[PDB]
């Protein structure tokens, strides 16, 4: 299972 | 930034006359677009497919490239690849022995 | 023994026209089990192991959104990193990122991993203690503030200790007739005249999984680097790997040579020498 996006950089 | 290795070669131990799968292995290139041929005496094989684009921990990329074939006393199988890197596209001649 | 599950994104800036090439693959140890490639017809997360494919709809609703959205993701950061490092909008650009975690041989926890790079070259990383960053320069240095004012650390952390351990644990469970069978190398020696007085010994290793593998050339039982040659591990295309090693001795001297073949899938080491 892939994790959920992070906040963008 | 980085140019490709590339390493071509059978699937399995070759034999003259038995079909198999010729693979051409470029890796440790950056970026990722890359244009990669699998050649039966000089000309462009048209069946070719490749793995989904990944990369190591150094973030150079990789990709096999693939098509079936049969080894024979005749042909010559080959790779090649052109690359950003490149001033020329690159070509490495199969060697059953390799 | 040891097992790890990975992701490794990739999005690639189209000036010209359009958004960026976006490929998604996933890894249970050295087998790939599901990709999204953009240019591809789906749209959607697509199984690449048996394994996988008896995961129900809820799964793969849920993998398509959440690459997807990481897809959506990485666009905008394109041109954010556009504006960090004031460049034209007219060159292609490259982002990566790959996170995953590694469990022991009691698949219990033993590190989890996070980071992104910027063409080619190390932005930003989670440390291994899943609290602190690693940023390259000035750049990344905004974006890790920008991340510790989101608690994005905490959400990794817990992805990677839980998630991400738990849903590995899973796969090899369901791919156990595969993910947690070892194939030994099938090895081999080839003889190649280069004189009438020399030839290359080439020791092969074929048809092996996982990936990992030690060749080593010795003379007279001491290990020799000396005239010999080392492939790149390589994938034979049909989920294995291969290897080789050459050296190159003095024609008749054969015998003082031995190829020693290290691999998970072998009890002891092998030892070959030519016949
Ligand atoms: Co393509």
């Amino acid at each position: 299972r892939v994790a959920s996006p992070t906040s963008g950089v | 930034q980085r140019t490709p290795k590339i390493q071509v070669y059978s699937r399995h131990p070759a034999e003259n006359g038995k079909s198999n799968f010729l693979n051409c292995y470029v890796s440790g290139f950056h970026p990722s677009d890359i244009e990669v041929d699998l050649l039966k005496n000089g000309e462009r094989i048209e069946k070719v497919e490749h793995s989904d684009l990944s990369f190591s921990k150094d973030w150079s990329f990789y990709l096999l490239y693939y098509t079936e074939f049969t080894p024979t006393e005749k042909d010559e199988y080959a790779c090649r690849v052109n690359h950003v890197t490149l001033s020329q596209p690159k070509i490495v001649k199969w060697d059953r022995d390799m | 023994g040891s097992h790890s599950m990975r992701y490794f994104f990739t999005s690639v800036s189209r000036p010209g026209r359009g958004e960026p090439r976006f490929i998604a693959v996933g890894y249970v140890d050295d087998t790939q089990f599901v990709r999204f490639d953009s240019d591809a017809a789906s749209q959607r997360m697509e199984p690449r192991a048996p394994w996988i494919e008896q995961e129900g709809p809820e799964y793969w609703d849920g993998e398509t959104r959440k690459v997807k959205a990481h897809s959506q993701t990485h666009r905008v950061d394109l041109g954010t990193l556009r504006g960090y490092y004031n460049q034209s909008e007219a060159g292609s650009h490259t982002v990566q990122r790959m996170y995953g975690c590694d469990v022991g041989s009691d698949w219990r926890f033993l590190r989890g991993y996070h980071q992104y790079a910027y063409d080619g070259k190390d932005y930003i990383a989670l440390k291994e203690d899943l609290r602190s960053w690693t940023a390259a320069d000035m750049a990344a240095q905004t974006t890790k503030h920008k991340w510790e004012a989101a608690h994005v650390a905490e959400q990794l952390r817990a992805y990677l200790e839980g998630t991400c351990v738990e849903w590995l644990r899973r796969y090899l469970e369901n791919g156990k007739e595969t993910l947690q069978r070892t194939d030994a190398p099938k090895t081999h020696m080839t003889h190649h005249a280069v004189s009438d007085h020399e030839a290359t010994l080439r020791c092969w290793a074929l048809s092996f999984y996982p990936a990992e593998i030690t060749l080593t050339w010795q003379r007279d039982g001491e290990d020799q680097t000396q005239d010999t040659e080392l492939v790149e591990t390589r994938p034979a295309g049909d989920g294995t790997f291969q290897k080789w090693a050459a050296v190159v001795v003095p024609s008749g001297q054969e015998q003082r040579y031995t190829c020693h073949v290290q691999h998970e899938g072998l009890p002891k080491p092998l030892t070959l020498r030519w016949e």
